RNA sequence: ACAUUUUUUGGCACCGCGACCCUCGCACUUGUGGAGUCG
């Protein structure tokens, strides 16, 4: 599943935990953003094995079948 | 007579659009709660009135919401 | 139910932590509060393209911590048990 | 406490106090306002009394920021003391 | 004293020209008629109109504007 | 610095403190809170303009936890 | 209950300084404080974030938007702690 | 050692010189163990060399470094003592991994089971 | 009376009139202060050389009055009443520094002492409690 | 829990300094424990009044500095 | 012991420096002379 986030981070990851606050424990984690000081165009993404996440960050979660 | 929560309840299984803290959305409402978090189907991402992408099945977090509309 | 409990259970872990202002923080979690206030030891602050700054002890607040990057080896299901 | 007057009042308050501290640290472990009334003056308080006396005798008329300072024992005891 | 809740209720009873300001957003305002009331500042406001502020007029339908991003009311 | 468990156990230690605005408050923690508000004994706000450390001595300061980011130990007691 | 809150309450009467989220420092006699740091102050100066200062009478401030409060150093002594 | 601790807080060849200078002796052996653990290549073997500049556990670290140099480490083990179980551990490492290396340890062991 | 870790740990620590530590023949073992001080007072000691410091990012003020400083290995440096004798011995200060005091040092009476310091340590703004002026 | 003691400021004109470097004026008519303000209307700071009476949300208030003493 | 306005479910992200001259005053400090030029 993919998650949109306040800081422009598309978090494509496998969900493990879930709560009232929409905090999440994540496996198989693959974030997507862009380190870019203007004018520039770069698309970057990194793999992380295991990752805890805070809920205020979360804007919209989505499920791609 | 019409409060907000009941309106929200009524509007389940119907088209809605959401603005954020900004980007517009467009999709059919699945269900809602007291905290005003959302779950939608056939989500289309109106980037300032421009449908950038059609995501489909989504869940919007409450605090980023601005307003609901048909 | 609670992720707080899970967090508490995670003790003495050498972990990276990511903030709302993007600061990468390499340290050993000695403890965490019920409200996610992280207490680290053997701490290393780096920014996301500039030089590093190391510190012995840091108590970071719960509201700031965006993502705690967990350790390499971890049994999650077990942790999740009450 | 020693009372200093005849000080160049053009120095900013925080710089005056920091140079005063530096200069007087040589005699022992160590109040200045810019109001009309108090400008050009300062009270320097030392832990030891012998330090105050030594400071007074050795820095009488010392050129500080261009003017010769005039030092004297304060009239009253400092609140901190 | 006139509490805020009471005022809101009065407004609802009336059905009058309400002009809402947005929290941390200068350029936009809302203009409509109050229909709903909540324990928090949240309300539903049918026949709403989005307004760009004078540093014209824009089309908008029926809306509930969320309580957290409200600022001003008048009715 | 010592290897503490909590903040409460390290009361009266000289503390570096960061806040969301980017200022750095330094001073001895006199008292803590349920919401991480800090009383600081001899507080100095140290700020950095967009170059080199600007410095301001405050005194006895109540510091709100909302704005607090993180606290670090500057030195031992006394 | 919060000891900082208590301290703030105690500081009532005294001349507290007070910066907000905006970065607009005030100084004044603390009239009233509450559990939520909802401060009132008298005879209060008001510095702009850029530099310029403005005198004003009886300011109210909501603790949410308050950043940090400076209290006088006499309260350090006693007898809350 | 406290200066070594503050220097450790401050913390490659010159740094290694500062660390080796920083290294009572048991704390230094613990530091060499910290180096052998943190390095877990050839630089670790260099740390073993500095440790030599500073024993069966050191031989175990030499086994972790794993062939004539290992035999030299066996010579260091012989230097460590004239003879009791640790020497048997040395013969055990000699047997587990140069048939002469095992036969010699078997000979010293010979010096019904 | 070596400057030791133990010595530093029992030393008066306070907020001065900045965080200052109240303090010997040789400057050493400063690691133990843990970089927690804005000022360090080394007045009235027997130090010969201003050297031996660990990396100390906090340290902005050094009061070194009445010692025996004859050689130099930071915003304010007070060296009053020490033993610096040659203008060239002050050269290492060019690599630092806004407030400098070298009074009561033999070097003071050397011809052109003030101009030499000004040209070789231009970052100094106040020298011996007198404003470095343009002229 | 406790009520904001604004009974001193009741029925007086106040500069409500509000979120986003904005302002409001007007005579104070009421308030609550969340510090929402009910006030008889005035201008937004050259100047232009909107409304007959106005209600300001609690969160939005930076300050409510008294115009009258 | 628990997320919907005051804290921890975030509204985040992309006076000083040149000149001149005034004041000689025993204190506990938002700040502190004045004219003129530079920022």
């Amino acid at each position: 599943v993919i998650i949109s986030l306040r800081n422009n981070h598309k978090i494509i990851a496998r969900v493990k935990a879930f709560d009232r606050h929409c905090n999440m424990v994540l496996e198989n984690v693959k974030e997507l953003w862009t380190e870019k000081k203007g004018k520039n165009v770069i698309n970057r993404e990194r793999f992380i094995s295991k990752l805890f996440l805070r809920g205020d960050s979360v804007i919209v979660v989505l499920k791609t079948p | 007579p019409v409060n907000p929560k009941p309106f929200l309840k009524g509007l389940v299984n119907h088209r809605v659009g959401v603005k954020l803290k900004s980007t517009e959305y467009r999709g059919t409402l699945v269900s809602t709660d007291n905290y005003f978090n959302l779950q939608l189907n056939e989500a289309e991402e109106f980037v300032a009135g421009v449908s950038h992408g059609t995501l489909g099945e989504i869940f919007i977090r409450c605090n980023n919401v601005l307003y609901i509309r048909e | 139910m609670k992720l707080v409990n899970f967090l508490k259970k995670l003790r003495n872990e050498q972990v990276t932590i990511e903030l709302k202002n993007g600061t990468t923080v390499w340290g050993t979690l000695q403890s965490v509060s019920p409200q996610m206030n992280a207490i680290l030891t053997d701490v290393k602050l780096t920014l996301p393209s500039d030089n590093i700054a190391s510190l012995q002890y840091i108590n970071i607040r719960g509201n700031t911590i965006r993502q705690i990057i967990l350790p390499d080896s971890l049994n999650l299901d077990s942790l999740l048990v009450d | 406490t020693l009372y200093v007057s005849q000080l160049n009042e053009k120095i900013n308050m925080q710089r005056l106090r920091v140079n005063l501290f530096l200069l007087f640290a040589t005699f022992g472990e160590v109040v200045s306002m810019n109001f009309k009334k108090q400008r050009g003056q300062a009270f320097i308080t030392m832990r030891t009394i012998d330090q105050a006396s030594l400071a007074q005798i050795s820095l009488n008329g010392e050129r500080f920021f261009g003017k010769p300072l005039k030092v004297e024992f304060s009239k009253s005891e400092t609140k901190t003391l | 004293m006139v509490p805020p809740i009471n005022c809101i209720f009065n407004f609802l009873q009336q059905q009058t020209p309400v002009t809402i300001w947005l929290f941390e957003q200068i350029g936009i305002r809302i203009k409509g008629k109050i229909v709903g009331f909540d324990e928090f500042m949240n309300v539903v406001i049918d026949e709403a109109v989005e307004i760009p502020v004078n540093s014209k007029g824009t089309p908008l339908g029926k809306i509930l504007l969320k309580g957290d991003n409200i600022t001003l009311i008048t009715s | 610095v010592a290897h503490s468990s909590r903040l409460a156990n390290l009361i009266d230690y000289k503390l570096r403190v960061l806040t969301q605005d980017g200022r750095v408050y330094i001073g001895q923690l006199m008292a803590f809170d349920k919401h991480m508000n800090l009383v600081l004994n001899e507080c100095i706000e140290e700020r950095v303009p967009k170059i080199k450390v600007e410095k301001r001595v405050l005194g006895l300061t109540i510091l709100r936890g909302e704005q607090i980011l993180s606290t670090v130990v500057e030195d031992k007691p006394l | 209950n919060g000891i900082p809150v208590k301290l703030l309450n105690e500081a009532q009467g005294h001349i507290v300084s007070l910066e907000l989220t905006t970065g607009a420092t005030y100084r004044g006699k603390l009239v009233e404080s509450e559990d939520s740091m909802n401060v009132q102050l008298r005879d209060v100066i008001a510095t702009e974030p850029q530099g310029a200062v403005t005198h004003m009478d009886q300011i109210f401030v909501r603790g949410s938007q308050i950043k940090f409060i400076v209290v006088p150093d006499l309260l350090k002594n006693a007898p809350l702690f | 050692e406290e200066k070594v601790l503050p220097l450790t807080q401050l913390d490659e060849e010159e740094s290694t010189d500062e660390a080796e200078l920083i290294n009572l002796v048991k704390g230094f052996t613990k530091g060499g163990f910290i180096s052998e653990e943190i390095s877990e290549g050839s630089r670790g073997d260099i740390w073993s060399s500095h440790i030599l500049e500073r024993p069966q556990q050191k031989r175990n670290e030499s086994l972790a470094t794993l062939l004539t140099r290992d035999n030299i480490t066996i010579k260091s083990v012989y230097e460590k003592y004239l003879p009791d179980e640790n020497s048997g551990k040395y013969l055990p490492s000699s047997e587990l991994p140069e048939l002469n290396f095992n036969y010699l340890a078997s000979l010293e062991k010979l010096g019904q089971y | 009376m070596k400057f030791t870790p133990s010595i530093v740990i029992d030393a008066p620590q306070y907020y001065v009139d900045d965080l200052q530590l109240e303090t010997e023949s040789m400057p050493s073992s400063l690691k133990h202060l843990t970089k927690p001080t804005h000022i360090l007072d080394l007045t009235n000691n027997d130090l010969i050389m201003i050297p031996d410091l660990s990396r100390r990012d906090d340290i902005h003020t050094l009061l070194l009055g009445r010692n025996n400083i004859v050689e130099v290995d930071v915003q304010n440096l007070t060296l009053s009443n020490n033993s610096i004798r040659r203008f060239e011995d002050l050269q290492r200060l060019r690599r630092a520094l806004k407030n400098l005091t070298l009074i009561g040092n033999q070097v003071c009476h050397l011809a052109n002492y003030r101009e030499h310091v000004l040209r070789l340590v231009p970052h100094l703004e106040t020298l011996d409690f007198q404003n470095v002026t343009a002229e | 829990v406790s009520t904001p003691e604004l009974k001193k400021y009741m029925d007086k004109k106040i500069l409500l300094n509000i979120n986003g470097s904005r302002k409001v004026a007007g005579i104070l008519r009421g308030y609550d424990i969340f510090l929402n303000v009910v006030l008889d209307d005035a201008m937004e700071i050259n100047n232009h009044q909107l409304g007959l009476q106005t209600v300001i949300r609690g969160n939005s208030i930076i300050s409510l500095e008294a115009l009258d003493a």
